[PDB]
RNA sequence: GGUGAAAUUCUUGGAUUUAUUGAAGACUAACUACUGCGAAAGCAUUUGCCAAGGACGUUUUCAUUAAUCAAGAACGAAAGUUAGGGGAUCGAAGAUGAUCAGAUACCGUCGUAGUCUUAACCAUAAACUAUGCCGACUAGGGAUCGGGUGGUGUUUUUUUAAUGACCCACUCGGCACCUUACGAGAAAUCAAAGUCUUUGGGUUCUGGGGGGAGUAUGGUCGCAAGGCUGAAACUUAAAGGAAUU
């Protein structure tokens, strides 16, 4: 038995996020992402980016005591994409090379019941 | 230039009585001083967590449970249930194509004042023997069996209370049940609970939380 | 014979104030000045005096009221909502 | 001596069914045409799935799949999806692959 | 139904209409059954009530108002109380009771 | 042109052709 | 002076052999000879006084008790009501909504009646004449007919002169300002045009 | 944040992210299909109430009550108008950042009206199966929705009974589909667009080269926006439809 966190992953388009947390979630560590390390302002969404911030927050993690993650892996979701970036897997890899342990893996984007009518208009995003 | 976990204070959260094990996890909060001790930051807080990890089976894997942190004694928690819930993949993956879905909700209320909202489904499945492919209900036989779940959720709630629900959950008896009243209406593949919420708590009960030590 | 193609009731005030307000007041006059159906009694000898009092010819009961007309769509919600409420405690 | 223009011909369509929105671009379109497919997809690429059995607790684990129903106009679907264009004749057919 | 049964009575059989006639024909015994509108005020009904309890006689309350029960006894006025003295061809008073 | 925006352009230029005729009328 | 009909109602002294009579507010849809239950442990029916407290969360009550006691303050005109939209059964306290759309707090124990006021419809009607306007007035008060500052003197008012009609500064004015000062728009937040959601929260 | 990339915008007064709650209003995901109901428009959470309707079944009743129908009526997406309420989201207008030769367009961020509802108006749409309704006949094949019949049929039961769900055969009525041309068609294609120079089952509506012009004018409806009805002068040899390289 060893001790556990939960890392939480937001791989939007556009971004990523990987900030750990208690199992409670009111108690956070470690939060990140991938426009901290690269500044380029386009490659935020890159694996590489992601891959850096993971190896940040694994060494804090590592650092306060922290052993295991679980991960809630999520999208935008809503009426946007609800389809996970590309960090996510860089990530995923990241931090489980990074020493730490990972315990079990879910997706939490946040799906509606059809609600509340999408951005773009009726003839949608054109070019 | 501060550094908050040196004052981070690492703590314990255990589970009731009532599952197989307690030792569930540690939190950190923070030292509790003057000025929000920790003993109010931490009381309100949720944990969820894997049925398989505070049951030992992976039959388990889904059917996440939050607990709800209730009192202290010394860095030792004790917690109570708060929901359950299936996961996302397994309702992705039991929702398929070609059958009909029967979802059943109720709100009722137990032997003591918990009142909670309760929600089951069931999927359609093909007979065995069967050259179509598509297995779907009437729409009448779906409100019949909307009809008896209903009638045995509400029975197999006030009987006990949320101690001998969780009992009844865990190893999954009503959807034995739901299955066995569902026999003579349709066949009836994946039946389960996919929720149990509460919306509305008695008030506080020590005796029935602290019964639910080692 | 038929005397006013469209005004009606608000003839009486001619050519002045503008038809839109006198097809307002041609909507609320109506009903302000029409006969209704006892609740009690099952005659139609309910009218008004005295904006928000309905009276029975016959039977002589009065009732509280809307101004220009017996029941307000709000009062029927009401009762319909207090049915229900009354009803969720006692069955 | 009234006098028109062109005119045009035709599909089978309903009455009436409900939009959706195109992933890609939030364009209404109708259910019926809509192009859709179910992305079923496990969480870690294929390669990775090494690493992280190598690295995880709870043996066998779960390898569990992410699930998701794309519903693609027709521009975006031929601009991306593999749908992509046909002969008169081959344009009949209907099945999948 | 009770409808129905009533168009039959008052073809068939032998009635009277209102309060007056049902409180002479009820002093008289001669009456079996009243019907008794829902509108009608609480003191006649419950006077009805009284006499109907001394003559051991039966009280049917009608699910409608005067003027209803006076279209389901096949007159163009409103009542409020009928009795069925003698039922013909019907079966109204085994009914129910 | 498009004929929705001939169709357009008609009516805009009819109602500006009663509101001059209005004024004589 | 008042859309809204009252109802003379008659109660019993318990303490004396009399008739003690009230003047409530007629709800919309009491009668005469109706039965009028006032208490804590009235049933819940349109007319009877009940607290707000024993009614339920929903309930559409009138003439309710800012603090009991007062013997009605909100909720009397025409067509008005508030609605309970929760209790807080410790420190019997319950939280509802007035018809000018604010929230308030009140004390369990103060009294509401049941329904809404009659009268209701009053002001959709065109009151239409000057006349009509004259004897809705008379019967009230002096406020009207109103003339404008624009429209008088300067000793008159602070809009009043001008070679044009105008109000030559902002009619936007402190709530510091002073009597006398205070003719305008008093401590307008906004002006102009409502739109879009307002109420907002 | 957002993008192709950016900027506009928010931000250590601590945004974005996390957790716990609450309120608001809208919407009914996935299941959801060459499937269903409805005159069409259109209709997808549960439960109850109200009334309705088709198909099936029927050794029930009436007995030709029927079909299509100028006039005349009811319903009629969205937008829009009037007045109240509501007002989360998206978002005509507008404001702004950018791109651009310009860009008061596409992209981005705000966001009024509107989007929701109640009571009334409007009455149009690629309102499209641009195939009018009724009726009969004419080729094969399988599948599916609803109802019915039959089968020592399978399973669940209480091994074994009834029902329920399935399987087989048949049948009526529907949404449609695959194959072919005996035919039809200018062809594309069509089980109707066939049974039509071997020209006639019944009936309503509409069109007569293209423009001008669905304009002007007059009436009529409408609060208006507009709808319905609807020319002429003048001009012109082509316009147009399917297919071919
Ligand atoms: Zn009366
Ligand atoms: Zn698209």
């Amino acid at each position: 038995s060893q001790v556990f966190g939960v890392a939480r992953i937001y791989a939007s388009f556009n971004d990523t996020f990987v900030h750990v947390t208690d199992l409670s979630g009111k108690e956070t560590i470690a939060r990140v992402t991938g426009g901290m390390k690269v500044k380029a302002d386009r490659d935020e969404s890159s694996p590489y980016a992601a891959m850096l911030a993971a190896q940040d927050v694994a060494a804090k993690c590592k650092e306060v005591g922290i052993t295991a993650v679980h991960v809630k892996i999520r999208a935008t979701g809503g009426t946007r994409t609800k389809t996970p970036g590309p960090g996510g897997q860089a990530a995923l890899r990241a931090l489980a090379r990074s020493g730490l342990r990972i315990g079990r893996i879910e997706d939490v984007t946040p799906v509606p019941s059809d609600s509340t009518r999408k951005k773009g208009g009726r003839r949608g995003r054109r070019l | 230039v501060v550094d908050p976990f040196t004052r981070k204070e690492w703590f314990d959260i255990k589970a009731p009585s009532t599952f197989e094990n307690r030792n569930v996890g540690k939190t950190l909060v923070n030292k509790s001083t003057g000025l929000k001790s920790a003993s109010d930051a931490l009381k309100g807080r949720v944990v969820e967590v894997c049925l398989a990890d505070l049951q030992g089976s992976e039959d388990h894997s889904f059917r996440k449970i939050k607990l709800r942190v209730d009192e202290v004694q010394g860095k030792n928690l004790l917690t109570n249930f708060h929901g359950m819930d299936f996961t996302t993949d397994k309702l992705r993956s039991m929702v398929r194509k070609w059958q009909t879905l029967i979802e059943a909700n109720v709100t009722v209320k137990t032997s003591d004042d918990y009142v909670l909202r309760i929600f089951a489904i069931a999927f359609t499945r093909k007979q065995a023997n069967q050259v179509k492919r598509h297995s779907y209900a009437q729409s009448s036989h779906i409100r019949a069996i909307r009809k008896v779940i209903s009638e045995i959720l509400t029975k197999e709630v006030q009987g006990s209370t949320l101690a001998q629900l969780t009992s009844k959950l865990i190893p999954e008896v009503i959807n034995k049940e739901i299955e066995n009243a569902t026999k003579d209406i349709f066949p009836l593949q994946n039946i389960h609970v996919r929720k149990v919420k509460l919306l509305k708590q008695p008030k506080f009960d020590v005796g029935a939380l602290m019964a639910l030590h080692g | 014979a038929k005397r006013t193609k469209k005004v009606g009731i608000t003839g009486k005030y001619g050519v002045r104030y503008g038809s839109s307000l006198r097809r307002q007041v041609k909507k609320l006059e109506i009903q302000q000045h029409a006969r209704y159906d006892c609740s009690f009694c099952g005659k139609k000898t309910v009218k008004r005096g005295a904006a928000g009092i309905w009276t029975c010819s016959c039977c002589k009961k009065t009732v509280a009221g809307g101004a220009y007309t017996v029941s307000t769509a709000a009062a029927a919600t009401v009762r319909s909502t207090i049915r229900r409420l009354r009803e969720m405690v006692e069955a | 001596p009234k006098k028109r223009a062109s005119n045009g011909r035709n599909k089978k369509g309903r009455g009436h069914v409900k939009p959706v929105r195109c992933v890609n671009c939030s364009k209404s379109i109708p259910k019926d045409k809509a192009i859709k497919r179910m992305a079923i997809r496990n969480i870690v690429e294929a390669a990775a799935v090494r690493d992280l059995s190598e690295a995880s607790v709870y043996p066998e684990y779960a390898l569990p799949k992410t699930y998701n129903k794309l519903h693609y106009c027709v521009s975006c679907a031929i601009h991306a999806r593999i749908v992509r264009v046909r002969s008169r004749e081959d344009r009949k057919n209907r099945a999948p692959p | 139904s009770i409808n129905q049964k009533l168009a039959l009575v008052i073809k068939s059989g032998k009635y009277t209409l209102g309060y007056k006639s049902t409180v002479k024909s009820l002093r008289q015994g001669k009456s079996k059954l009243i019907i008794i509108a829902a509108n009608t005020p609480v003191l006649r009904k419950s006077e009805l009530e009284y006499y109907a309890m001394l003559s051991k006689t039966k009280v049917y309350y009608f699910q409608g108002g005067n003027n209803e029960l006076g279209t389901a006894v096949g007159k163009l006025f409103r009542v409020g109380v009928v009795s069925i003295l003698e039922a013909g061809d019907s079966d109204i008073l085994t009914t129910l009771a | 042109m498009r004929a929705k925006w001939r169709k357009k352009r008609t009516r805009r230029l009819k109602r500006k052709r009663r509101k001059v005729r209005a004024r004589s009328k | 002076g008042r859309g809204a009909p009252l109802a003379k109602v008659v109660f019993r002294d318990p303490y004396k052999y009399r008739l003690r009579e009230e003047i409530f507010i007629a709800n919309e849809g009491v009668h005469t000879g109706q039965f009028i239950y006032a208490g804590k442990k009235a049933s819940l029916n349109v007319g009877n006084v009940l607290p707000l407290g024993s009614v339920p969360e929903g309930t559409i009550v009138s003439n309710v008790e800012e603090k009991p006691g007062d013997r009605g303050a909100l909720a009397r005109a025409s067509g008005n009501y508030v609605i309970i939209i929760g209790h807080n059964p410790d420190e019997n306290k319950t939280r509802v909504r007035l018809p000018s759309g604010a929230k308030k707090v009140i004390s369990s124990d103060a009294r509401g009646v049941i329904g809404v006021i009659a009268g209701g419809g009053r002001v959709d009607k065109p009151l239409l004449k000057a006349g009509r306007a004259f004897h809705k007035y008379r019967l009230k008060r002096n406020s009207w007919p109103k003339t404008r500052g624009v429209a008088m003197n300067p000793v008159d008012h602070p809009h009043g002169g001008g070679n044009h009609q105008h109000i030559g500064k902002a009619s936007t004015i402190s709530r510091g300002a002073v009597s006398g000062q205070k003719a305008g728009l008093i401590a307008a937040r906004r002006t102009g045009l409502l739109r879009g959601s307002q109420k907002t929260q």
